[PDB]
C-alpha cells in the first residue's frame, strides 16, 4: 500500500495509480497464480538423459 | 695560403707585452676522498607494481554436477496392427 499509490507530485515510477485521493487507497486481495512451462519425457539414451 | 706581396712584404712577429706568465698557468686542483653517505635501505615501497598485467579478461569456468537422474512416465504408442 506504500509503493503502489503515489500522490500528486511524487515519482510515479513503481506506482500503479496516481492522484489526489491516493493517500486513502488500499489493496484488498492480490491473489496470484504461477504456471510452469517445461518439456516432458526427455530422451534417455545411454548414460542417462 | 696567402700570397706574398713583393712590393710591401712584412717580417715575422716581434715581441709584445705579455700577460704575466704565471697567471696563465693553473693549479692542479687537489681532490679529497669522498663517500656516498648513509646506510642504504634494501627495498623501496614502490608506487607501481613490478609485474605484468593482462590486456583482456578471459572467462573462467568450474565444473558442476547435475543430480540423481530419475525415471519417467512416457506416453506410450499404439500397437502396429497394420494401422501406422
Amino acid at each position: 500500500n506504500n509503493t503502489a499509490f503515489a500522490a500528486v507530485g511524487a515519482n510515479p515510477l513503481e506506482a500503479i495509480y496516481q492522484g489526489a485521493g491516493a493517500a486513502d487507497c488500499e489493496f484488498e486481495e492480490i491473489s496470484y497464480t504461477v504456471y510452469q512451462s517445461y518439456l516432458d519425457q526427455l530422451p534417455v539414451g545411454q548414460n542417462g538423459y | 695560403m696567402a700570397l706574398i706581396n713583393p712590393q710591401f712584404p712584412y717580417a715575422g712577429p716581434v715581441p709584445i707585452p705579455g700577460p704575466a706568465p704565471t697567471e696563465t698557468m693553473p693549479l692542479l686542483n687537489y681532490r679529497v676522498e669522498g663517500r656516498i653517505a648513509g646506510i642504504q635501505q634494501a627495498r623501496q615501497f614502490m608506487p607501481f607494481l613490478q609485474g605484468p598485467h593482462r590486456e583482456v579478461a578471459e572467462q573462467t569456468y568450474y565444473a558442476i554436477g547435475t543430480g540423481i537422474q530419475m525415471g519417467q512416465t512416457f506416453n506410450q504408442p499404439l500397437i502396429n496392427t497394420q494401422e501406422g
